[PDB]
């Protein structure tokens, strides 16, 4: 995350971290929406281009946690994962249209003060919150810059990451960039001489885009850090997975597998 | 839903995070 | 995002 700030404690308790196994290194970031299912990026798990290829056998997630670091006894939990499922329409082969995964954990986690699951949006929250202005929040323990110096590299934070960003016109997101932008993605971010700055980065994908309801003061997940082209540039927005239009598919992973 | 959304150190104690409100202020402009 | 995207 660029030019955010340190996350409060329990500030996001649905924030998950997904590692692979061995060698053991933290790949993206991920959500927790129910004690059995945590939701992240397709891109996260399917990639060739980048590395990303696994099943549940490859991979574990550790959840409840704030300092990269150091281990939280007694507050971080670790599960394994007992399948993935990736949407069936997921494209990866042209602008990762329907960026979407879904990982069911082996035994479900225990929530506590640090752990606890994110709301999925319903039709309301989606046509009243996904408007051009609003700000959302993006969470990660990605790199903290694009770019790396001799003596300065593209920077990991040891505790997670937070900041607001205003979901952006879809017209202003199209002439942004040359990659096509389909419905089932929004961008987000600030405009050039708005002042404000801020993104996600390397390492954020897969991580929640969450806004606060004012009807009902619950956070929901709008949206997943999806793409961007480098880091907090002037003129690039950072691209996120449209949840809501991906809740069909949702609701059938959880009702046909389970928890 | 259940009980989503809701952290258990804000929320359901009446705590505000120091930047929700800078979320909720976008509503208006 | 992924470096060099
Ligand atoms: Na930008």
């Amino acid at each position: 995350i660029v030019e955010g700030s340190d996350a409060e404690i329990g500030m996001s308790p649905w924030q998950v971290m997904l590692f692979r196994k061995s060698p053991q290194e933290l790949l993206c970031g991920a959500s927790l929406i129910s004690d059995r299912w945590v939701l992240t990026a397709a891109h996260c798990l399917l990639y060739p281009p980048w590395d990303k290829n696994f099943t549940e056998n490859d991979l574990l997630v550790r959840i409840g946690k704030h300092s990269r670091t150091r281990y939280e006894a007694n507050i971080e939990k670790i599960s394994m994962l007992e399948k993935i499922y990736i949407h069936p329409r997921y494209n990866w082969r042209e602008n990762l249209d329907r960026d979407i995964a879904l990982m069911k954990l082996k035994k479900p986690v225990a929530f506590s003060d640090y752990i606890h699951p994110v709301c999925l949006p319903d039709r309301e929250t989606a046509a009243s919150l996904l408007q051009a202005g609003y700000k959302g929040r993006v969470t990660g323990w990605g790199n903290l810059k694009e770019t790396w110096t001799a003596n300065v590299g593209k920077g990991q934070p040891s505790v997670l990451q937070v900041v607001n960003l205003p979901i952006v016109e879809r017209p202003v997101c199209k002439d942004s960039t040359r990659i096509r932008i389909t419905d089932n993605m929004f961008c987000a971010g600030y405009k050039p001489d708005e002042g404000k700055r801020g993104d996600a980065c390397e390492g954020d994908s897969g991580g929640p885009f969450v806004m606060k309801s004012p009807f009902n003061n619950r956070w929901y997940q709008m949206g997943i850090v999806s793409w961007g082209e480098g880091c907090d540039r002037d003129g690039k927005y950072g691209f996120y997975t449209h949840v809501f239009r991906l809740k069909k598919w949702i609701q059938k992973v959880i009702d046909q597998f389970g928890e | 839903e259940a009980d989503c959304g809701l952290r258990p150190l804000f929320e359901k104690k009446s705590l505000e995070d120091k930047t929700e409100r800078e979320l909720l202020e976008s509503y208006i402009d | 995002x992924x470096p060099x995207f």
